[PDB]
Order: structure tokens, then C-alpha cells, then sequence
């Protein structure tokens, strides 16, 4: 249950549009998207690692960069499953049992492990583990192995094969620090110790196997813009189930996202906004109104208002 | 002794002393002559305060008898610097230093007790020295005074030769009077 | 086996009386009923969000000043169960593993969780996490995953989807500051002090992901 | 050396001095030399119990033997400010500033205590120099002093001609005679 060797002509297609791809679904961050893209390309094309995986890689930047967006949707682009573990629930180290299966004699050993079952049930897949930070630092020790001798035992001694496997690991512990104003007359230099932080979290020996790190820059003006075009394309989709249309003023966009526009909240604001401000006005009238039927909804901004004035035209 | 109390919080309930707890709320007391440790502290106070809330305004309660000129240029510049607005409210009595600081703070905030106190006194320089290092030591009081009548002047609004002709001896100035003669904007409102 | 109300569509009647029946109930909270009905006529009208919670809502405001009230007649309108965990008793750092339900090989394995086992044998419910502020930051974290994923897994590894509840938190933290006057002589504006105390408090992953805090 | 006490809080009982026990109860212990330090002290407990609760009034026991006025009249000009009223509990010797700040306490909340004594008695500064300078001193010095005896009579209520006739040498005032003067409203009633 891994790619064949000697990739088919389908198969070529997709690895060199994935950059691009992604990249629609996911605007800025290009870096993450090539580290992500040049990894795969290498393992298929056979020059990937003997024993280790795909690649480890730890995306640590600040909240609502897409840090998981970027995992989550490499696996629909190569029909993968994604094993999600989050690593909220394994915040002490007697949570390791979970991910191995607990030691014979003792209980719960029939019931196995939860990561090396996954991986065996599904050998190529994107593990993605959110919040590693907030796990206990022992369980980073288990993830030694498996990022340098591909494969993790069991209770029961089955070895799980992570060479196909995409290890990538989301953290914000850097946040904290650079987002902190620093004191004294001389403003302090930035964007250092989000990095020393790292080396005190995770161990030299945890970062000498990493196949790299990136770091997820703050969403500028711009790359919102784009944001909240997405935002609206879901919000198409689901409104085509129903029928319904909605066009938006290129005006109303930029306004909106001002609005919602956040350094250190990113691109979650977007969403609330694009909630209170266009979903909740259409909910009333969609339950009971124009839009139950045909749709056609218009919206836009007037100036001298500078409020929107939504349009029904079933 | 140093009175304690308590604040609440989700988490319980910390420890703090008075002034800790009332410099929480950007509250500053300034108290006692100026020592050059004294201003190093009161400096202090002020830019953890600027980190924390650049919005909010500081409120530096001046109440001294005065001292050294050095130790108050380091308040008065911190008091610039900062970017919140610094206001300064007398309790008592504003002494030679302490009102040049008084002035210095940010023009619409400035306020004062009805009983409150001002002074202002030429610079004292008596100390005995060898001829050539007395003139030189003497040329530095007169920049200074100079220096320090300008500031003041620039801040009250007052001409220079306004600031000449009252400081040419000890001069007190009542809270009332205080605002007529500008170094202050009005009186303490009713909270 | 479920009063039938929610599975059908087409009885819309109830949304739109929810607002009426929900004000006379609770009288001086129309403001935070109109925000709670709001957001379940958008989860209702097919523009929910496809992996997250029906809505994340953080109750801050005076204790006791109508806010358990409209989570309960909440359930009764939309014929849904109500799971109201109590968050003082969970203030230890092991406490977290009560909810998770403990790993392998540890005392409380057989036990699925107390909020893993409600959600799954209720789907479709209204979860009360009251005194929120007081629980541990090891239980705001598993909910971040709550409100980005809805999926918490737990000790046996069955995934405890919940993206039809409505997630109601209760806290007091900005009725304490907007209560207790500022010290110093002049008076200070402390019209903005309760949202920043709020974010002190509460981490930004976890006020990122919620979806409003209403106010009493 | 002070006490420990353990207060009775939700969390945890936590160990307090007698003064910080006790300004929980809205007690201010004044007393010693009138200093700025001191004086800023007993300012700053004031308004920490302002935000506890603005209806409740502050106790304050009052012993000071006397000192700098200017550093005595910043409690003064506080505690008028202030929105709950002070109980001006004189249990002991009250000086010039002393008994001036006693009397600043709002009228039917001050107390006196009828085996201590109370006087008042006009400020005295031996300051010396040139003769420009002294002039100079003794215009300030008898402004403050007239703007002392105007204050004090206005929450009084007498005539502001005898209580500059009685101030003119030192003269001490009995605590029970103090309530026929008008300085205190009523002595302890047990
Ligand atoms: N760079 C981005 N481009 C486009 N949409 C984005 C981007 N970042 C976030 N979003 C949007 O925000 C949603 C949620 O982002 P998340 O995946 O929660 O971000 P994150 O930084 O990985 O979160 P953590 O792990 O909780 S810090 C996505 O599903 C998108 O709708
Ligand atoms: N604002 C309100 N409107 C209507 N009923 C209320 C209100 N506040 C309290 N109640 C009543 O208070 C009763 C007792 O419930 P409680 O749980 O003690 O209070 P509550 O306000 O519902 O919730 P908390 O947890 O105390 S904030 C409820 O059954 C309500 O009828
Ligand atoms: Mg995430």
C-alpha cells in the first residue's frame, strides 16, 4: 500500500502541479509548500531516504498561518489519509502508553497502539501532530526513532513502517516570545529568540534529525485579500446546495478585510467576520425569506454608509 | 513597614506590597529627597509601565523637597521619551526640582490639591575650591540655570525674562496661583 | 430515539419562535439571545462549518445574571440533551485524564471518559463547561482541538466527534474589573481594561477559535 | 518584630502583619514623626480600600505627635477627595497637624477618646538668613498658617476670629471640652 516505482504519466502530473496547487488553496507561506513538494518528488523519484521518513518537518509560526491547512490539504491533493494526533491529550508521559499500546501483563494491552495501528493501516499518509509544544517532553523521545530508524515497536513488537509516512509537527512557542514588547529606552531585536526557544523545547538530538524547520511568516495586507476570496468560495459552494447565489463587490472585499485584518489573530478573524457580517443577515432570510428559492443574492458597500447593503432578487 | 495586600484573580490570590499593587494601576509615588538611586528607580518604574500599556497615562505623584539637578534630568527625560503622557499631581509640596517636574508634565492632564504647595529657588553653589577650579565649576551653574529657566519657560509658556525676573530670589507659589501663573492647567476635579 | 424536531428541516417554526419563546423565559439578555439564536439559525440554514462545532460561545459576565438559564431551555426548545460539567472539580493537572479517560496500562482505562463517553452517546447536545476560568490550561488546550477539528480521541482510540453541539462557557473574569473602580486620585477609563483582561487570561488559540463572547 | 496572623481566604489561610490584617478592616494605623514618606504611606492604604468598597467608611487611628505640616497636608487634601469618609479615632496625643488632621474627619463620624488630650498650637520654623530671604519665609509661612486656620474653621463652623484668638499661644483643649468647642462631634460612647 505505497506508490509504485517508476511513476506513471497520472502520477507525474500531480507532483509538478502540486506546488501549485497548494498554493492556491494555501496563498503565501511558499517556502513550507516547497520543503513539503521537493521532499515527496525525491521519494518517488528514488533518491529518498533509505531508512528514515519522507520528511520531518516543524512548522512553528504564529496562530492562523495555516500551519495545519498546509497538511491537511497535501493529503486531498494525493488522496492520502491524514492521521491526525493531537497532542493536547498526550500532555504526561504516562499518555506514551496510548501511542505504543501498554507492556503485557497489564491493562489495556489488547486494545494495541493508536500510532503504530494507524500507520500500519495506512503506510503512506501525513502525520500530522498539532500542538507537539503542549505534549510532556518525553514523548518527543519516541518520535526519535521514528524520524531516524523509520519504524516504532509495539507492545506486541510489530514495527510500523514510517518511510513513506510525512511527519510534520505544528508549534507556536515562538509566538509568545516575539509577540512580547520588550522594555527599555532601544527598542529590542526580533525574530531570535523564537528560534531559541525551539532549542530549549525540543532536544539538540530531536532537531539533528529534522530534515528542516520552517518558520511561517505573519499574512500581510495582501496575502488577506486572497483570504477572504477563499472564505467567500466556500461560502459559493455551500450556497450552490441550495441554489443560491452570491456575487461581492471587489469594494466590498477590501473592506471587509481591513476590518477583520489581525497580525496576531492571522487569517481566524476572516472567518468570524465573513460570519456575523454575511452569514448571519442571510441565515434569517434563507430559513424564511427570498433566498428559501432561486437566490440571485447581490451584496455591496455604500460610502457615505459604510455598511454593506445586501440584495434579494429571487 | 510596608503595608500588604491582596488581589483576585481566576487562578487565587497574590501578595503584593502597596506600592507594587498601586503601580500596577501605573500609579508612580516619587517621595523623599532625589538620590541618584532614588531617580534610577523612579525611571525604572516608568518604562516597565511603557511596555506594558503605551495607551494608557502614567500618573507620577510628585511630592519632594527637592534635590540634586543631575538626578532630575534622567525623570524628566525618562517623562519625555515614553510615549504615554505623564500626568504629575503635587501632594503637599512642590520643591525647586520637584516643580520643574511638575511643569514638565504632558500640558491638559497637569492637576493640584486646593492646599497644595510650590517652590522655586536659584540653584545653591557654595563650596570652596582652588581659583582655577571655581571658575570653571562656576561657568557649568550658570548653562545649567540657564538650561533649567528655559525648560521651565518653554513648558509654562512664560517669556524668558518673566522666568529671570521671579527667580531672582525664593518664590512660593499657592495651588490657586499655581494655574495663573500656567505652571499647571487647572485644579484636581471631583472624581 | 430523539424528539424528531431537529431531524426535520422543513419545521422552521421553531427557529423563528426560538428569539419569542427564549426573551420570556430570560428578561434583560435579549442581546445575548438574539447572538445564540443567530448563530443556531446559521448552523440550521446549511452555512455551518463542516468540521468545526455548531458554535463556540464564551458566557462572560456577572455570576448568576441569567446565563445557565438559556443553556438549559435551549435543550428543551431544540429537544436536545444538556451536559453540564462542573470545571471546579477539574483544577489539578491530572484531573484532565477524568474527561480524556487514562492511557493503557493506568487505573480509570476502563472508564471512556466522562465527556468522551456523553458526547458520543449523545451527539446531539449542549455541552456547559461553567467556571471555565477556573479549570487548568491543560483542559483549554484539548479544547482547542474541539473547536478547530471537533474530534477528541480517547483511551480506547474511538474518535469523540461532536460537531452538532453547541459549546456554552461561563466566566466572570471582565465582571471583576469593570466592578471594582481604578485606584489614584484621577479616575482612569477602564472601558477596554475587561477585554484585555480576558486576554490575559484566556491564551490567543483559544479566544481565536471561539466565535463570539457574549456579554451579560 | 511584628505579628502573624492567618487570615481565612478560599485557597489558602496566608500569614499577614497586624497593620495589613487590619486594613483589611479598613483600619490606617497613623502614627510617629509626620514625614513624606509616612504621609505617602498612609495616602497609599487609603485608596487601596477605596476600591473595596466605596460606601464603607475608613478607619483611622491617629497618633502622631506633630511635624512638617506640608507632609501632614497631603493626607488632608486626600482623605476630602476621597468619596468614603474617614473616622477620625483620636486614641491618643494629636499636635497641631495632628489635631488638624483629626478634625478634617467628616462631621458625624469622628470620635475622640475622653483620657487623651488634644491640642493646637500655630506652626513654628526658626528659619535663619539674610534679611530679603526671612521676609520672604515669613510671607509663606503666615500664608499657610492663615490658609490652616481658614480650612479648620470651615469644617467647624465657629467664627474664624476665636479660633485665631485661641491659636495665637500654645494652649491644649481637654478631650471632653473639645466636644463643646465643636472639634469632635462626641467622645466614645463605650
Ligand atoms: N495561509 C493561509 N492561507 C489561506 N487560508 C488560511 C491560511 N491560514 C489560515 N487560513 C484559514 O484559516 C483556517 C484555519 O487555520 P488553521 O489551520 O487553524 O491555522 P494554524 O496556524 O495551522 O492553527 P494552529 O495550529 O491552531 S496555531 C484555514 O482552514 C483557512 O480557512
Ligand atoms: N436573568 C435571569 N432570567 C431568568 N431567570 C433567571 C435569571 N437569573 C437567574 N434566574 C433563575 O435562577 C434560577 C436558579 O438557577 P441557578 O443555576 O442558581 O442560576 P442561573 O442564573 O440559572 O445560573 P448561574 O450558574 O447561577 S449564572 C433559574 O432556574 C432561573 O429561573
Ligand atoms: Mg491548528
Amino acid at each position: 500500500r505505497i506508490p509504485e516505482k517508476s511513476v506513471s504519466q497520472s502520477d507525474r502530473d500531480t507532483l509538478k502541479n502540486l506546488g501549485d496547487r497548494l498554493k492556491m488553496l494555501v496563498f503565501g507561506q511558499d517556502k513550507a509548500i516547497e520543503a513539503l513538494t521537493e521532499a515527496i518528488k525525491m521519494a518517488r523519484a528514488g533518491l529518498g531516504h533509505e531508512h528514515k521518513p519522507v520528511g520531518s518537518f516543524l512548522f512553528a509560526g504564529p496562530t492562523g498561518v495555516g500551519k495545519t491547512e498546509v497538511t491537511v490539504q497535501l493529503s486531498k491533493a494525493l488522496g492520502i489519509e491524514l492521521l491526525r494526533f493531537d497532542m493536547s491529550e498526550y500532555m504526561e508521559r504516562h499518555t506514551v502508553s496510548r501511542l505504543i499500546g501498554a507492556p503485557p501483563g497489564y491493562v489495556g494491552f489488547d486494545q494495541g497502539g493508536l500510532l503504530t495501528d494507524a500507520v500500519i493501516k495506512h503506510p503512506h499518509a501525513v502525520l500530522l501532530l498539532d500542538e507537539i509544544e503542549k505534549a510532556h517532553p518525553d514523548v518527543f523521545n519516541i518520535l526519535l526513532q521514528v524520524m531516524d530508524n523509520g519504524t516504532l515497536t509495539d507492545n506486541n513488537g510489530r514495527k510500523a513502517d514510517f518511510r513513506n509516512v510525512v511527519l510534520v509537527m505544528t508549534t507556536n512557542a515562538g509566538v509568545r516570545e516575539t509577540e512580547r514588547k520588550s522594555i527599555g529606552l532601544i527598542h529590542q531585536d526580533n525574530s531570535t529568540d523564537a528560534m531559541e526557544e525551539i532549542k530549549k523545547i525540543f532536544t539538540p538530538e530531536f532537531r539533528n534529525r529534522l530534515d528542516n524547520i520552517i518558520w511561517f511568516d505573519h499574512l500581510s495586507t495582501d496575502v488577506i485579500h486572497q483570504v477572504v476570496d477563499k472564505f467567500i468560495v466556500e461560502l459559493q459552494v455551500q450556497l450552490d446546495q441550495k441554489g443560491v447565489s452570491l456575487e461581492v463587490s471587489q469594494e466590498a472585499r477590501n473592506w471587509l478585510a481591513e476590518k477583520g485584518y489581525d497580525r496576531a489573530m492571522g487569517a481566524r478573524p476572516m472567518a468570524r467576520v465573513i460570519q456575523d457580517n454575511l452569514k448571519k443577515p442571510l441565515a434569517n432570510e434563507l430559513l424564511f425569506g427570498s433566498l428559501v428559492d432561486g437566490g440571485q443574492v447581490t451584496v455591496a458597500l455604500d460610502k457615505e454608509k459604510n455598511e454593506l447593503t445586501y440584495g434579494f432578487q429571487s | 513597614l510596608v503595608p500588604m495586600v491582596i488581589e483576585q484573580t481566576s487562578r487565587g490570590e497574590r501578595s503584593f506590597d502597596i506600592y507594587s499593587r498601586l503601580l500596577k494601576e501605573r500609579v508612580i509615588f516619587l517621595t523623599g529627597q532625589v538620590e541618584d538611586h532614588m531617580a534610577n528607580l523612579i525611571v525604572a518604574q516608568m518604562l516597565f509601565l511603557e511596555a506594558e500599556n503605551p495607551e494608557k497615562d502614567i500618573y507620577l505623584y510628585i511630592n519632594s523637597p527637592g534635590g540634586v539637578i543631575t538626578a532630575g534630568m534622567s525623570i524628566y527625560d525618562t517623562m519625555q521619551f515614553i510615549k504615554p503622557d505623564v500626568s504629575t499631581i503635587c501632594m503637599g509640596q512642590a520643591a525647586s526640582m520637584g516643580a520643574f517636574l511638575l511643569t514638565a508634565g504632558a500640558k491638559g492632564k497637569r492637576f493640584c490639591l486646593p492646599n497644595s504647595r510650590v517652590m522655586i529657588h536659584q540653584p545653591l553653589g557654595g563650596y570652596q575650591g582652588q581659583a582655577t577650579d571655581i571658575e570653571i565649576h562656576a561657568r557649568e551653574i550658570l548653562k545649567v540655570k540657564g538650561r533649567m529657566n528655559e525648560l521651565m519657560a518653554l513648558h509654562t509658556g512664560q517669556s524668558l525674562e518673566q522666568i529671570e525676573r521671579d527667580t531672582e530670589r525664593d518664590r512660593f507659589l499657592s495651588a490657586p496661583e499655581a494655574v495663573e501663573y500656567g505652571l499647571v492647567d487647572s485644579i484636581l476635579t471631583h472624581r
